[PDB]
């Protein structure tokens, strides 16, 4: 019992994040123990509170061309609905992953909690951002060369496949790829987009 | 899927008849109740009630 | 298998627009091999504010103002009775039209599926500013000679019927309709009731 709260949260948590290991398999992902709702509570999070008077209602100021439910929601059945009209994707393997952020309720009351989960969910800026930005030294950025040193030397080993495609890719910029904004491409404040 | 397993023994008396018998099983996927992997579920009952 | 996810993308409808308006369509997505579906974006939501902040917060919560009998639709006889709860009311066929800018039943979904999409009527505030003031030739206002000659004269014209009604509620002070303020009596928070 309480498991009710889970059930409610067995569609919303899931929202985070049973089926998340996909293409790289079947991972050890979210956990049915309920104090482990606080691992999911890892850092990029913020959660605006509840009568906001508007960084929460700004999700009503784009609501109308998102939504399922409306008595005002995005159910399970609205991102396995809407990313796959909104923002990405799933495979049964990706499946909720990014469907991990709605299997069960984003009412507006969960709105909140989904740009909340924009400004949280997948590893956001604190992991992605700093994932380099730590290996870097200060007001700098990372040597190209010694990028591709890594990818192929060091740790899991990867391939030639696998360096070409993000090699081409890379925002090679200045003899070094500007990697935080290879990742916070997807985050800062002059977009209206996608994801959502 | 099931995951148990098991025995007997089956004790006698003077003239041989089935008088004691003792059954015993072995052991379980008792773990992943604190863990279901992503599309997994658990134990059949929680869900029923 | 890679299809259960799909099997679900259809109950967003069973709460949002479509059982009302199919006119606000659902777009197919999810073409089996579940990469695809990464195309399907709705890539830009800026213009000037779509959502007014003091507006369509009010609108929507509205509907538990207009909803007078608590059903969770809008009758002809939800619309009249509220409006007599607050005073001016519609007749009858005022009324039947105004709930025929719908087909039929205008629900909290039907209801902001026709308030949403209607995007156009009047001028914008800021730009009624800039109505008279980009005629004044510096910081000044706008020497009323120049306001009565222009009405009737120049371009589209008015009755002299026309600019006597505009002129008892024109603020006329130092022989200078001071143009800034006339702008904000005409449209500020403007005047309940008249839709929905």
């Amino acid at each position: 019992m309480g498991d009710d709260e889970k059930k409610e949260k067995k569609k919303k948590s899931k929202k985070k994040a049973e089926e998340e290991g996909g293409d790289a398999p079947a991972a050890p992902p979210a956990p049915k123990p309920p104090s482990q709702k606080r691992r999911a509570q890892r850092s990029g999070s913020n959660v605006f509170a509840m009568f906001t008077q508007h960084q929460v209602q700004e999700f009503k100021e784009a609501f109308q061309l998102i939504d399922q439910d409306k008595d005002g929601f995005i159910s399970k059945n609205d991102i396995r609905a809407t990313f796959d009209s909104l923002g990405r994707l799933c495979t049964e393997q990706e499946l909720d992953s990014m469907v991990a952020e709605a299997p069960g309720p984003i009412n507006f009351t969960m709105f909140l909690t989904i740009f909340g989960d924009r400004i949280a969910g997948t590893d956001e800026e604190d992991v992605i951002v700093n994932a380099f930005n730590l290996f870097d030294e200060g007001d700098g950025k990372c040597k190209e060369e010694t990028l591709k040193r890594s990818l192929t030397t060091w740790g899991e080993k990867f391939s030639q496949d696998e360096v070409d495609q993000a090699l081409s890719e890379a925002p090679i910029d200045g003899n070094g790829l500007i990697d935080i904004k290879k990742f916070a491409q997807i985050l800062t404040k002059g977009a209206k987009e996608e994801g959502a | 899927s099931s995951r148990f397993g098991k025995f007997i023994r089956i004790n006698f008396d003077v003239t041989g008849y089935i008088v004691g018998a003792n059954i015993e099983t072995y052991l379980l996927e008792k773990s992943r109740a604190i863990r279901q992997a992503k599309d997994e579920r658990t134990f059949h009952i929680f869900y029923y009630l």
